[PDB]
RNA sequence: CUCGA
């Protein structure tokens, strides 16, 4: 019901304001989220137990942070505050 | 003068009858040079047939409503501008719509001469009161662009004909802009987007393939004199 | 004539009133 | 977004950009990667590209008055070296482009990029936290722009002509895409009054009653308009499904529909909606002919007239000074009302000469800048200056600026003038000082519950009734009552409840009690939350940026002291009015309180003033003593007379004002209460912003007075 | 102590600080900034600070 | 900056200093206008910043006694009858008497027309007066404002508010390559300039003997010879670039007192601040948004707004606890690449383009084997380079700087030259850029008008008139009626009609507009220049008649209406612009506030020792401060993690700053914020 | 109300300025034709203009000649005002001798085979008895207008001065369209279009180039997908 | 000290 959300604002802030209690919180869900996919990135070629991969199929040099920003819209992930 | 390489042509398809088209990427600042010439040569320079007078029955010094039916006189005039049709003779025809009864009537139940063609016959035109009868004569001719009525005030015989604005052009509705892009490392090269929005007598491809022809024969005016070096690729 | 004291470029002036006293 | 040099860029993302160099193998090691950026190797510009993508930056101007004065923005790769700032955040950074700069400020960790990405985006900050009314939104060139295709020509060609004669109706076309193509040939008008089949524009709630009603109208069913092809142009910009407003787009016409659209629609639509409004308006200010000439700035026809009428009243009040008949004291406050009167002759002879085609005109009227007192004082005249004392001049400057000041008229302009720069550096400072002092004041306010319950609250004064019958809307609504919530339902003559309690005050909800007959509304508010800390977010309400309820740990302290100091830059009352009240200081009025309920009894004087109250129940008179040099306020009288100047045998309540004046805010407390006394100062400070043209809610100055009562003295141990 | 002695008379709070030998508890924005904690307020506060976030059990297979 | 700010200077009357009064102690009584201060001070011109009204500039005509008040002349009227003889009086002196405004109409005997005349008198009291009363009157109009105010024409059509900026921004005007005298003047630009003292005016009568880029000689009637030396490519004290140029040629007879040659914002004798553009008053798609200014690409591609900039870098070789720093192309780990520029003595050769980071000294300083970093002295062994106790000290330029070495001067102690003690060489490196105008560039005009440059189109998008010249800027028309600046406008009209010339109808006798109008503004040819003195100057009742018989061009017609406007065309489309525009010709200067100075950016850098915060300001490469109303935003947004980012790995943690830098070299993550080390300061400052 | 196909004829002024008509045009697309041809013509026509110089006596151009009475700097922006042509769209080398009283032309330069100077009587700089002036100027062949290249992206060495090169040839272009509005059958737009060159190449011929550059680019919308 | 918003 509206325009196709183009660079920073997709996914929009309204439908991610949803998945969340408050604005403050889906800072911290989402940037907790971004530094496990960080980890991963930096640990899939040394060492077991890495932290879980993306979920969604991320874009070419995507950064984690919208990496982890689409997936809280696609109702992939949990909390606990 | 020098190589200037990689200008495509996309399309993006909303509807049947509306696409989107993107030209890039032209070196600045190409995109406005080309943009409202290539808009203008749509809206004005495709030929189509569209209808030029009617003449209703029953309707000749008042103009104010028609006896049998619910729509006035200008709301038929309407519905009528929006008829989609083609013709193959390039000389005026005259189309005769009639039909009885209460009911209702359509761009389907007229009958077209030979070489004429309605596209849209579902296209509503009129309802019917009980006991209603609705004779109309539709003048149609090929032209290019828009044409207001008051040019046709000497096509209309003395006799109860309405001229009417002719919506010659095929295509409807045409808006573009122009924005950036970054061929190599400079930001300000022009990416133009064209936005056609047409009847479905043809699909914005050919509408502007059509245009792209009569704007090279229109600079092949100018190519002819010299036949000098220019910016090609 | 403006300034005509040190053999300067001619501006043609909108003066109404004579300057009695030169800067 | 936003626009910033490549070569700021470069180095601002320098370590990330090393990063990618070694990755893509552009650099051996990290070591040459550092070489290849001091050298700027044509590598980077390419690198450069692929690690700004998504990474917010935060823009910020000087002073930071409100929170809005710094933003989060999706950096764009531009070549120069000026940073390109959005149009429409202009008005949040009080920013004009006469030589300012910006400062830019790189958030690293993942936190502090989804703050900048949720909490401060530019396109999430679209309404002013202090008032609820936007900010982003078409200013000057894109309001006149608007202004423009939205206005009504009578006479503009293709205009539509009912049927007369043997041609039918003229001017009414089957699609706006034929009107726009008879636009072009050049047969229509964009300003011109014609009837078009719309198929792609909800009607208005009104006509799509009548048309459908049953059923919300369907994108694809048509209707007919009496509008202008601009107008149709102008609600295409409007999303789906919004009732076409057949109006002229004034700035306050634009601004209701942009608060309407953060009040309805979601924050997403907003952004992109004000982005048409912002590109449209842009292309059509370009062509609207706005333009200044001297031929544009036409003169009064009678100001020779006008002066030479008041040059003779002024001549009699010389001549009734030369006789000695007048103080010269009052010649000067005769002239004065001399010249004072003059101007506004001189005014109103300017509006009916001036056509609304001039431009200056267009400008001023369409809400895009400036006053007609500008105007007035380009074309007509100046008026009376003040010298640098402060009283006007008894001679005014008669000439007008497209005149041309004479040698004495343009001297005694600059007095007023220089020290109208002059106090404007020092009125800043007690500005500034007293923002950080309200800072520090309420820094730890936060919401920390979400309710705590307390049916506790206050009336508010939602509208006044009227002996004609017809209920009278209050000044007082947009501020203090409005995003408000309930403690209390509302109840009219009949028993059923319009709107429960504890339901945000939309602006539908209003109209509710207002249509019900019910004028009064018990509200939650900041000042009766019973919370150990910090305050629950039912009582604060409506956060006005938000607009919606206040999220928990939301500092609106800081929030509420920002909102109070960033337009302390305009005053004369005035600001250290403002200080007084903050302050708790016994104020320069020091006027008088009826410490107790009863009879009024005057005994005045001449040497001086007392005046006693017999105590209505038990007691014994209290006595007090004044100066003759105040006067009572007019008290409304419990026998319906409103304007009853203080005579003695009035009954006056407790805590009434007695004489004009600012009542001790101490002593206001030792009379009715704490729940009183926050109300008195509430409704004093913002009687200054508001006689000043600055709407704050009276949410954030409640925020502040409940920090200046969470304290009680010892009288027994 | 701390959050008055930055804003106004920075030795008239000094001095009855230690004379009362007065110990501030670091919960406050104008204290928290000085050293470095995060403020507890917005995103500091505790309900949005210690949060666990975990992907749902439907995972992929590759 | 130019020669008006030069001369500008020299008129102050500062009221800060020792004997004068404090800062703090100046309230706004000190600072306001006096009525004593007419034809002393200038009442517009003044700082708008914290020295408003404490920093002044004398009057035209003023002049100071032997006592130490400022005397200003008037001419004395006897009975009614104005007289050529002219008296200096104090400011007590002029109270006791009272003096009639410079323009009063008057008798070609001397007597006053109107029996009540203006009159100012005593105590700042304006009042009509008997003709009979008037003891003195004013030298001329503009008696009251000062020399660089007096350059404002119409400055009786501009507010107070934008006059004061006109003013102070004529100062702030940069000297460009080539320099044009404006259309629309005012007459003071001739005698600004020549006693500025940047040009070369001629001491005694004679004929030119021999003139080059370098001297030019007269011959005296008597015999003798004076030759006089060009400065050429000077750096000024605010780097901008002093340049004279000759104007004679050879065999010319000059007069005494006559300018033979002219320096920095000088054309033909006259203060050039700006150029004369081709300017349109519309919005034009947002590009000049409040004050923004869209300039055609064609003041770049001719040098229009071309400006040269000189700056001077400087490095010495001292002598050291280990020795002594010694200027040498040999550096050590330094390709032959980046030492190709330099000679043999390590210094940066003239005419060599440099970017920055380039070296232009070459200095190496001997640093102890004590002093090593443990990583350092390994790195020192696994590459086996020996006797490299020498560190790198060589000047280079810094960021944001660029441009062809221009001059070298070196300074030894070997060869006589005084250098301070400790030192044993000195070198001084002059680097001039040329710079073109650019987006941001802060242009502005003489009535307060300022803006920077929003957009830069190229010529064939510009708004172009009937035939085919485009536009040179585009002004927009919401920022001109609320600054009360119609002067602009008005020299905007004039400019045109000085750009095309014009001829009033001869024909039944000289019409009722021009009747007050000198003979020779009659017919005018195009590109005429023409002096609007201030509060005299032309009126708009002529103004109005001239653009009405302005000339037509070369193919014989009139572009601009009598109204001033004239139609345009959208150069992107080539539809014609729905309504007529204001058209014509204003002077547009470029101030020195460029963004190739005021453009700055830093990842990393120098920190402050004692407190460990980076630097300040551009030149030391330092960053920006996030102030303390700065921190209330991020609190009010709730923004913790930004905050505490800010305040400490960005910068003043010690440990935390470098584990970031290597955490995003890495692709690690962002570690956690430590201890500020300025709080560790404060304890131990407390203690 | 059918189509007849527009025809072009040139009309000359002057030697470098032609007028053009174009007829018959539809209604309203007389101002866009007339605009994409000027937009064409002032930026895309190449040209030939001088890259960079190199004067003997000098290192850079803040700096003079000994009897010249202008500076290095005055002198380029004399140069900048010359117009030339060159076959040989490569860079190719010119030369300047000059010494002893007089004035020094742009006739004075010697150009080499393929190019040719267009105004032998431009001054460039006048010397007296001790003035000698020796320049060499490089030529090339773009198109638009191109900065001085940079000595550090170039190979250029210390004693060469690059210059901006102002590549167009064309002047001046406008244009003019006589709209028939008279309500009847007919109506058409006829352009009139203005061209003025700087005596590199004619006016038809700079048209002629815009028209190949136009009949190329819109060739690109006949091309199916 | 001098200036820029
Ligand atoms: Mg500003
Ligand atoms: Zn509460």
């Amino acid at each position: 019901g509206y325009d196709t959300p183009l660079g920073i604002t997709n996914p929009p802030i309204d439908e991610l304001l949803d998945r969340v209690s408050s604005k403050y919180a889906l800072v911290i869900y989402a940037a907790k989220r971004a530094r496990q996919i960080n980890d991963y990135y930096n640990q899939l070629g040394e060492g077991i137990l890495e932290y879980v991969g993306p979920l969604v199929e991320p874009g070419l040099q995507e950064k984690p942070l919208s990496i982890a920003l689409r997936e809280i819209h696609a109702d992939l992930l949990e909390h606990t505050e | 003068m020098l190589i200037s390489q990689r200008p495509t042509l996309s399309e993006d398809v909303l509807t049947d009858n509306r696409s989107q088209f993107v030209i890039e990427p032209l070196e600045p600042g190409f995109g406005y040079t080309l943009g409202n010439s290539l808009r203008r040569t749509l809206l004005s320079s495709i030929p189509g047939a569209a209808v030029t007078s009617i003449r209703i029955d029953g309707v000749l010094h008042e103009f104010t409503t028609v006896p049998g039916v619910k729509e006035d006189v200008t709301e038929i005039i309407l519905n009528l501008k929006s008829l989609v049709v083609s013709s193959e003779e390039d000389e005026p025809v005259t189309m005769y719509l009639r039909k009885q009864g209460p009911g209702e009537v359509t761009a389907g139940d007229i009958v077209p001469p030979a070489g004429v063609t309605v596209h849209n016959p579902g296209m509503h035109i009129a309802t019917l009161n009980d006991k209603g009868k609705l004779e109309v004569e539709l003048v149609v001719e090929r032209g290019r662009g828009y044409v207001p009525a008051v040019q046709n005030r000497a096509s209309g015989a003395e006799i109860g004909r309405i001229p009417v604005d002719s919506i010659y052009s095929p295509v409807l509705k045409v808006t573009y802009k122009v924005d950036a892009t970054r061929v190599e490392q400079r930001t300000d090269f022009d990416k133009l987007i064209l936005d056609v929005e047409t009847k479905n007598s043809i699909s914005p491809r050919d509408a502007l393939a059509s245009a792209g022809k009569t704007l090279v024969e229109l600079f092949g005016l100018a190519r002819e004199l010299n036949v000098e070096a220019e910016g090609i690729e | 004539s403006n300034n005509s004291v040190p053999g300067a470029p001619n501006r043609v002036s909108f003066a109404k009133l004579r300057e009695p006293l030169e800067v | 977004q936003c626009g910033l040099p490549k070569l700021m860029a470069l180095e601002l993302f320098k370590p990330f950009v090393m990063k990618r160099l070694v990755d893509l193998n552009h650099a051996q090691n990290i070591k040459s990667a550092k070489r290849m950026v001091e050298r700027q190797r044509p590598q980077v510009w390419d690198v450069l590209e692929e690690v700004i993508a998504e990474h917010p930056v935060l823009l910020n101007r000087a002073p930071t008055l409100h929170r809005l004065g710094i933003q989060a923005f999706e950096p764009m790769l531009v070549e120069g070296k000026a940073i390109q700032l959005h149009p429409l955040v202009c008005e949040a950074f009080n920013a004009d482009f006469d030589g300012d700069q910006m400062a830019v400020h790189l958030p690293l960790s993942a936190e502090a990029q989804a703050e900048a990405r949720i909490l401060m985006l530019s396109s999430n900050n679209i309404l002013s936290p202090a008032s609820g009314r936007p900010l982003a939104m078409p200013r000057l060139d894109m309001v006149t722009g608007l202004y423009y295709l939205t206005t009504e020509v009578p006479g503009d060609t293709g205009e539509y002509q009912p049927a007369s004669g043997d041609h039918p109706e003229t001017g009414v076309y089957s699609s706006p895409a034929e009107a726009i193509m008879a636009a072009d040939r050049g047969v229509l008008s964009v300003r011109a009054k014609i009837k078009v089949r719309l198929t792609q524009l909800r009607p208005p709630v009104e006509i799509e009653a009548e048309l459908f009603g049953h059923s919300g109208w369907q994108p694809g069913d048509a209707w007919m308009a009496e509008t202008t092809l601009g107008r149709v142009m102008f609600n295409e910009l409007l999303p789906l499904g919004y009732p076409f407003v057949n109006k002229q787009m004034h700035k306050k016409v634009q601004a209701a529909i942009i608060n309407d659209l953060a009040e309805r629609y979601p924050m997403i639509v907003v952004a992109q909606t004000v982005d048409k409004l912002k590109d449209a308006g842009f292309y059509w200010a370009t062509r609207s002919g706005v333009t200044v000439s001297m031929a544009d700035v036409l003169v009064p026809p009678r100001k020779k007239e006008i002066l030479d009428h008041y040059e003779e009243r002024a001549d009699k009040v010389e001549k009734q000074f030369q006789r000695g008949a007048l103080n010269h004291d009052e010649r000067n406050e005769a002239l004065v009302e001399i010249w004072k009167e003059a101007t506004d002759e001189v005014g109103q002879a300017l509006r009916e000469h001036y056509p609304d085609d001039n431009p200056i005109i267009t400008i001023v009227d369409s809400g895009a800048t400036g006053n007609f007192t500008q105007t007035r004082t380009l074309a007509g005249m100046k008026g009376l200056v003040t010298n640098p004392k402060g009283e006007f001049i008894p001679r005014p400057v008669k000439s007008s600026f497209r005149e041309g000041l004479t040698v004495l008229e343009y001297f005694i302009n600059t007095h007023g003038a220089r020290k109208g720069l002059a106090d404007t550096a020092l009125r800043t400072a007690d500005s500034g000082y007293l923002t950080r002092r309200l800072v520090d004041v309420s820094q730890d306010v936060i919401v920390r519950e979400h309710d705590c319950q307390t049916e506790r609250g206050i009336v508010v004064e939602l509208a006044e009734r009227a002996p004609d019958g017809t209920l009278i809307r209050d000044p007082y609504i947009e501020t203090s009552a409005y995003a408000r919530t309930l403690g209390t339902d509302a109840v009219d003559e009949a028993g059923n409840v319009i709107v429960e309690r504890g339901q945000d005050l939309g602006d539908p909800e209003i109209d509710a009690l207002l249509a019900a007959g019910i004028t009064q509304v018990k509200v939650r508010s900041v000042l009766t939350c019973a919370t150990s800390t910090g305050v629950c977010a039912t009582c604060y309400g409506r956060s006005m940026a938000t607009g919606k309820l206040v999220d928990i740990g939301e500092a609106v302290g800081i929030v509420a002291a920002q909102s109070i100091g960033e337009p302390g830059t305009q005053l004369t009352g005035g600001l250290p009015r403002v200080q007084e009240l903050f302050e708790a200081r016994v104020p320069r009025g020091k006027a008088p309180i009826a410490d107790v309920t009863g009879r009024v009894r005057l005994e005045d004087g001449e040497r001086f003033y007392k005046i006693t109250i017999v105590p209505d129940d038990g007691g014994e008179e209290v006595v007090y003593d004044k100066i003759s040099k105040r006067q009572r306020l007019r008290v409304f009288k419990h026998e319906d007379g409103s304007e009853r100047v203080l005579s003695d045998g009035d009954h006056v309540e407790v805590g009434q004002q007695l004489m004009e004046g600012s009542a001790d805010p101490h002593e206001v407390l030792r009379v009715q209460g704490p729940r009183e006394v926050q109300i008195h100062l509430v409704r004093e400070v913002q009687e200054v912003y508001r006689a000043q043209g600055v709407s704050i809610h009276d949410k954030h100055i409640e925020v502040i007075v409940r920090q200046m009562l969470r304290r009680v003295t010892i009288i027994d141990s | 102590w701390l959050s008055a002695a930055s804003f106004q008379e920075t030795t008239r709070v000094l001095t009855d600080a230690a004379i009362n030998c007065r110990s501030d508890k670091l919960n406050g924005l104008k204290e928290n900034v000085i050293i470095g904690k995060l403020i507890p307020a917005g995103t500091g506060i505790n309900r949005y600070r210690n949060i666990a976030v975990q992907p749902t059990e439907e995972a992929r297979a590759a | 900056n130019n020669p008006l700010s030069g001369l500008t200077h020299k008129r102050r009357l500062s009221a800060l200093g020792p004997g004068g009064l404090s800062r703090e102690r100046a309230g706004l009584e000190v600072r306001d206008v006096h009525p004593s201060h007419y034809g002393r001070m200038c009442p517009i011109e003044t700082p708008e910043g914290p020295n408003i009204g404490l920093i002044g500039s004398l009057s035209v005509y003023a002049r100071v006694n032997p006592f130490g008040f400022i005397e200003t002349p008037y001419r004395k009227v006897v009975d009614g009858v104005v007289s050529d003889e002219i008296v200096y009086l104090t400011a007590d002196e002029e109270d006791r008497h009272v003096v009639a405004q410079a323009n009063s109409p008057i008798d070609a005997d001397g007597r006053f027309v109107e029996p009540r005349v203006l009159v100012r008198r005593k105590a700042g009291e304006v009042e009509y007066v008997p003709s009979s009363e008037v003891d003195y009157m004013d030298v001329s109009p503009r008696q009251m404002v000062s020399v660089a105010t007096a350059m404002i024409p119409f400055l009786e059509h501009d507010d107070a508010n934008r006059a004061l900026m006109g003013a102070n921004m004529q100062r702030q005007a940069v000297p460009l390559v080539r320099s044009e005298a404006p259309l629309v003047g005012t007459g003071m630009e001739l005698r600004a300039a020549i006693d500025a003292g940047d040009v070369v005016v001629a001491e005694e009568s004679g004929v030119i003997e021999e003139v080059s880029a370098d001297y030019i000689t007269v011959m005296h009637d008597n015999g003798t010879r004076r030759t006089y030396r060009m400065r050429k490519f000077a750096r000024s004290n605010h780097g901008t670039c002093a340049n004279q140029c000759p104007i004679v040629d050879a065999g010319d007879r000059v007069e005494a007192g006559q300018v033979i040659a002219d320096g920095p914002c000088t054309d033909d004798g006259e203060m050039a601040l700006g150029k004369n553009l081709l300017v349109a008053i519309m919005p034009w798609e947002g590009h000049n948004y409040e004050d923004a200014i869209i300039l055609s690409n064609r003041l770049v591609e001719e040098d229009v707004l071309t400006s040269i900039h000189i700056e001077e870098h400087e490095i010495d070789a001292r002598d050291t606890k280990l020795g002594a720093e010694e200027i040498t192309r040999d550096i050590p780990n330094i390709s032959d690449e980046v030492l190709a520029d330099l000679d043999e003595r390590g210094i940066v050769r003239i005419g060599a383009e440099v970017r920055d980071g380039d070296i232009l000294v070459g200095k190496v300083t001997p640093k102890g084997e004590t002093e090593l970093t443990p990583e350092e002295r390994l790195l020192r062994a696994i590459f086996g380079e020996k006797a490299r106790e020498v560190r790198d000290t060589s000047l280079k330029v810094p960021h944001g700087e660029s441009g062809k070495v221009i001059g070298i001067r070196v300074f030894s102690r070997e060869d006589e030259d005084e250098l301070p003690a400790g030192v044993n060489e000195l070198v001084r490196v002059y680097v001039a850029q040329k710079r073109k105008i650019s987006d941001g560039d802060k242009l502005a005009g003489r009535h307060g008008n300022k803006g920077v440059i929003g957009k830069i189109l190229p010529v064939e998008d510009m708004p172009f008139l009937a035939d085919g010249t485009p536009v040179d800027i585009i002004l927009n028309t919401h920022g001109v009626p609320r600054r009360m600046n119609i002067g602009q406008i008005l020299e905007t009209h004039l400019g045109w009609c000085a750009h095309s010339g014009w001829k009033v109808d001869a024909a039944k006798g000289v019409p009722d507009w021009a009747a007050r109008l000198p003979d020779e503004l009659l017919e005018a040819q195009p590109n005429a220049i023409v002096s609007t003195p201030v509060f005299d100057g032309a009126q708009e009742a002529e103004l109005q008649g001239l653009l009405s018989c302005t000339l037509p061009n070369r193919d014989g017609d009139v572009l601009v209406d009598a109204d001033g406007k004239a139609m345009l065309f959208d150069g992107r489309s080539g539809e014609p612009f729905p309504y007529p525009v204001t058209v014509g010709y204003m002077y547009i200067m470029k101030l020195h506030h460029l963004v190739d100075d005021k453009i700055h950016a830093r990842s990393t850098g120098p920190y402050s020792m004692i407190t460990q915060q980076p630097l300040g300001g551009k030149a030391q490469f330092g960053g920006q401060r996030f102030g303390e109303m700065e921190c209330w935003a991020m609190q009010a947004y709730g923004a913790a993690y930004t905050l505490q980012e800010l305040l400490t790995i960005k910068s003043d943690d010690t440990v935390g700053r470098v584990k970031v830098y290597e955490a995003i070299v890495k692709g690690e993550n962002i570690p956690e914020p430590g201890i500020p080390e300025s709080f560790k300061v404060l304890l131990k400052e407390l203690q």
